[PDB]
C-alpha cells in the first residue's frame, strides 16, 4: 500500500504539471500542424518557441511534502473495542 | 396483559406468524430476484461555476442530439408474456437477445392515444426474420432494407436465437428525451469545483455507457465550440476586414486568431469517460428482503394482536368458575358413527370422561331421581359426544344405563349406535309405540338406548305430553341411570321441558366456540323455567401455551400409560 500510494502521488505529480501545459500544448499542437508572408512565418516561429518553453516550464500546484510510509500498527481490527463490545453484548 | 400472556399468544399462533412472515419474505425474495437489475454509469466533467453547465447538459438541445445520434427513439424490448418472464429468464442463465436497428419508420398511426406505433419482430434464424404490426406478416432479411406497407425497417446483426420475439416501438423524439432525462443526473461533487459527475442509469449496462459518452462528447463539443466561436467571430470579421504595415499587423493577428480557434479547449473538461458499474444499483436485494421480513413480522403481530383482543370464547374453566359455574370436567379434543369410549378406551378424552363419571357419582347423589339431562348453549358443542360417551363409561362399570335421544330435531344417536330406526321416542310420544318397543341395545356398548324416531312436526309439543314423564318413571325403575341427550337451550326450548323430569342437569360448553356469557345466559334460562343446572362440562379443550401463562394451568391433562 506504500508502493501504491507512492505511485498515486507520483502519477498525480507528473500528471498535474502536464495538465497546466495542456492548454499550451494544444496550442502548440495546432501550431505544428499549421506551420506552412515570410514575416508572418517568422512571427509564427516566435510563437513556436514560446509555446515550447511555456509547456516545459509549466510545473505547478502540486508538491509532495512526505512520501508514503505505512503505520506498522494496524488500524483494523480494533481489538480492544471488539473484545469490550463482546463482553458488554454478552 | 404481560410478558407471559403475549409470549403464550405468540407461541400459540406460531403457525400463523410463520406462514405470514414466510409469505412476505417469499414475495420480497421473488421481487429482489425477478426485478430487472438497473446499472449505473458515470462520467466526470471538469469545467475550467458549474451551475449553468448543469442546466445545459439536461437540456433538450444536448440530450436531443444524443437521441438522434444513437437512434434512442427506436425502442426494442425482448418479448416476455408475463410480468416475471424477463426476471426468471435471467435466472435461468439465458442471455438476453439484442437486435441492432439503424433505420425504422413505422406507418405512424398517431391515433387518439397510441402516439407510439409498435411492431413485433420474430427471429426466424441468424439472417432473416418476420414482422407483424397488426397481423400483417412481412418477412425481412438482415442487410436489405424493407419498404413495404408504409413500414421502413433496417435490422442489422440479429444476435438472438430463433423463435424470440421483440417489441419494436418508435416513440416520439420528446418521449425519448424525457426517458433519458429521467435517468440522467448531473452533480458537482464539490459545490465549488469545475468538476461535473454525470451519472446515467439503465437496464442495459453497455448501452448506458454509450449514451453517457454521447452526452459527454456532445456537451464537450458544444462547450469548446462556444469558446471557439468568440475567436471564430473575431477572425471572421478579420477575414472580412483585410484590405501594408497594418496589413502585416493584421496578418499577425490573423494567425493568432487561427491558433486560438484551432486550439479550442472548452472550460469544461472530461477526466473520465463513461464506464458502467457492473454491480447493479437497483434492486437493493438486502434492504428489500430485510423489509420483507420486518413487514411480515409486524403484520403477523398485529393480526395476532387483533385475534387476541377480539376473541370472546372460553379459554379455561376458571372463566366459568369466576361466575359461580361448577365445571365438572374438561374434555380435550379427541384427535383419534363410532363411540370413542368403545373405539379407543385409552383415549385422553375418555380418561377425562371417566373423571366426569366419578365426579357425577358424587354430584348425582342426593338427587330426586337417576335421570341425568345433558344440554348446552349452542349446537355442535359436544352434548351428544359427551352424553353418549359418558353412558359408555358408566356402562362398563356394571350399571344399567339408558341413553334417551330426546333431540327430536337433529338427533343422530341411532346412526351412531346401529339402528332399527322405527319406533323411536317420537312414535312413543305420539302414542303409536309402546315403551318396550322403543328401547334398543348398543352393540359395542353395554347400555340400552331410545332413538328419536321420525322427526315430528311438533318436537317441543310432543315432549310436553304426559307420556314422556311416564317413560322416565318407568325407565327410572329398570335402569340405574338414564342419560337424556337434548337440543341446545339457546336454539330451542326442548331441554327446558325435559329438564323438569331430570334430577341432574349438566351443560356442555364448547372450548372456544362458546362464551362465558353464553353459558351464563343458558343456565339462567333453565332456572327461569324451573330447571336447576348442577354444573357445566367444558368440551373440546386444546393445548395452549397462553392458558399456561395467563392461568397456572392449561387444563388439557396428561397422558399416563406404560408405552407398551
Ligand atoms: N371433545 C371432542 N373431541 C373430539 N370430537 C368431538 C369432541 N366433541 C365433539 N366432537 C365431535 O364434534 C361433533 C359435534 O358433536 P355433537 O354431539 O354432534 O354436538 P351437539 O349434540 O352438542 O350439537 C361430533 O361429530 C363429535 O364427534
Ligand atoms: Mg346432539
Amino acid at each position: 500500500i506504500s508502493h501504491i500510494l507512492d505511485s498515486i502521488s507520483q502519477n498525480y505529480l507528473a500528471q498535474n504539471i502536464a495538465r497546466q501545459a495542456a492548454q499550451d500544448a494544444k496550442s502548440l499542437e495546432f501550431l505544428n500542424q499549421q506551420l506552412p508572408g515570410r514575416a508572418v512565418y517568422l512571427q509564427l516561429l516566435n510563437r513556436q518557441q514560446e509555446l515550447n518553453i511555456a509547456k516545459s516550464s509549466a510545473i505547478g500546484n502540486v508538491r509532495i511534502i512526505d512520501n508514503a510510509v505505512t503505520d506498522p500498527n494496524p488500524v483494523r481490527p480494533k481489538k480492544t473495542i471488539i473484545i469490550v463490545i463482546g463482553v458488554v453484548l454478552g | 396483559i404481560d410478558l407471559g400472556r403475549v409470549i403464550g399468544e405468540l407461541i400459540d399462533h406460531r403457525k400463523l406468524i410463520i406462514s405470514i412472515t414466510s409469505v412476505f419474505t417469499l414475495f420480497a425474495i421473488l421481487y429482489a430476484l425477478l426485478a430487472t437489475p438497473i446499472y449505473e454509469t458515470d462520467a466526470l466533467i471538469q469545467i475550467e461555476q458549474s451551475a449553468p453547465e448543469t442546466a445545459l447538459l439536461q437540456s433538450r438541445m444536448i440530450l436531443g442530439k444524443t437521441i438522434d445520434d444513437l437512434n434512442l427513439q427506436i425502442q426494442i424490448e425482448q418479448k416476455y408474456f408475463p410480468v416475471i418472464g424477463r426476471g426468471l429468464a435471467r435466472l435461468m442463465g439465458e442471455k438476453p437477445g439484442n437486435i441492432d436497428i439503424t433505420r425504422l419508420y413505422l406507418p405512424d398511426s398517431d391515433d387518439i392515444s397510441n402516439n407510439t406505433p409498435s411492431i413485433i419482430l420474430t427471429v426466424k434464424d441468424k439472417e432473416n426474420y418476420s414482422i407483424n404490426s397488426d397481423g400483417i406478416q412481412l418477412n425481412g432479411v438482415v442487410g436489405t432494407l424493407l419498404n413495404e406497407k408504409g413500414i421502413s425497417l433496417l435490422v442489422n446483426e440479429i444476435d438472438a436465437k430463433p423463435g424470440d420475439q421483440f417489441v419494436i416501438t418508435q416513440l416520439p423524439r420528446l418521449k425519448a428525451i424525457s426517458d433519458l432525462l429521467k435517468s440522467f443526473s448531473v452533480a458537482d461533487l464539490g459545490k465549488d469545483t469545475g468538476m461535473l459527475t454525470l451519472t446515467l442509469t439503465g437496464d442495459n449496462p453497455k448501452r448506458i455507457s454509450h449514451i453517457l459518452d454521447s452526452i459527454s462528447q456532445n456537451y464537450l463539443a458544444q462547450n469548446i465550440a462556444r469558446q471557439a466561436a468568440q475567436d471564430a467571430k473575431s477572425l471572421e470579421f478579420l477575414n472580412q476586414q483585410l484590405p501594408r504595415a497594418v496589413y502585416l499587423q493584421l496578418l499577425n493577428r490573423q494567425q493568432e486568431l487561427n491558433i486560438a480557434k484551432s486550439s479550442a479547449i472548452g472550460n469544461v473538461r472530461i477526466i473520465d469517460n463513461a464506464v458502467t458499474d457492473p454491480n447493479p444499483v437497483r434492486p437493493k436485494k438486502t434492504i428489500i428482503i430485510v423489509i420483507g421480513v420486518v413487514l411480515g413480522l409486524i403484520v403477523s403481530v398485529v393480526l395476532v394482536l387483533f385475534q387476541v383482543f377480539l376473541r370472546r370464547g372460553i379459554e379455561s374453566p376458571e372463566q366459568l368458575e369466576e361466575i359461580g359455574i361448577n365445571v365438572y370436567a374438561s374434555i380435550p379434543i379427541s384427535e383419534w358413527d363410532t363411540l370413542l369410549a368403545v373405539g379407543n378406551p385409552a383415549d385422553l378424552a375418555v380418561e377425562a370422561i371417566r373423571g366426569l363419571r366419578t365426579s357425577l357419582h358424587f354430584a348425582m347423589m342426593e338427587a330426586k331421581n337417576n335421570v341425568l339431562m345433558i344440554s348446552g348453549a349452542s349446537p355442535s358443542a359436544g352434548m351428544t359426544f359427551i352424553s353418549s360417551n359418558l353412558a359408555a363409561t358408566i356402562a362398563i362399570t356394571g350399571k344399567k344405563v339408558l341413553f334417551i335421544d330426546a333431540d327430536l330435531r337433529k338427533g343422530y344417536a341411532h346412526k351412531m349406535f346401529g339402528h332399527k330406526n322405527d319406533k323411536g321416542l317420537s312414535e312413543f310420544l305420539s302414542g303409536q309405540a309402546a315403551a318396550e318397543m322403543i328401547i334398543d341395545k348398543v352393540e359395542g356398548g353395554g347400555f340400552d338406548y331410545i332413538g328419536r324416531g321420525q322427526i315430528p312436526p311438533n318436537p317441543a309439543e310432543l315432549l310436553m305430553h304426559p307420556r314422556f314423564e311416564q317413560l322416565l318413571n318407568w325407565a327410572s325403575q329398570n335402569y340405574d341411570l338414564i342419560i337424556i341427550d337434548t337440543p341446545p337451550i339457546l336454539a330451542v326450548t326442548d331441554a327446558a321441558i325435559i329438564g323438569r323430569y331430570a334430577g341432574t342437569c349438566l351443560l356442555v360448553a364448547r372450548f372456544e366456540k362458546n362464551t362465558v356469557k353464553e353459558i351464563d345466559v343458558s343456565m339462567k334460562r333453565f332456572e327461569q323455567s324451573g330447571v336447576v343446572v348442577k354444573g357445566c362440562i367444558l368440551n373440546g379443550v386444546v393445548k395452549k401455551a397462553s392458558s399456561y401463562y395467563r392461568y397456572g394451568h392449561n387444563h388439557y391433562g396428561y397422558s399416563y400409560y406404560d408405552k407398551k
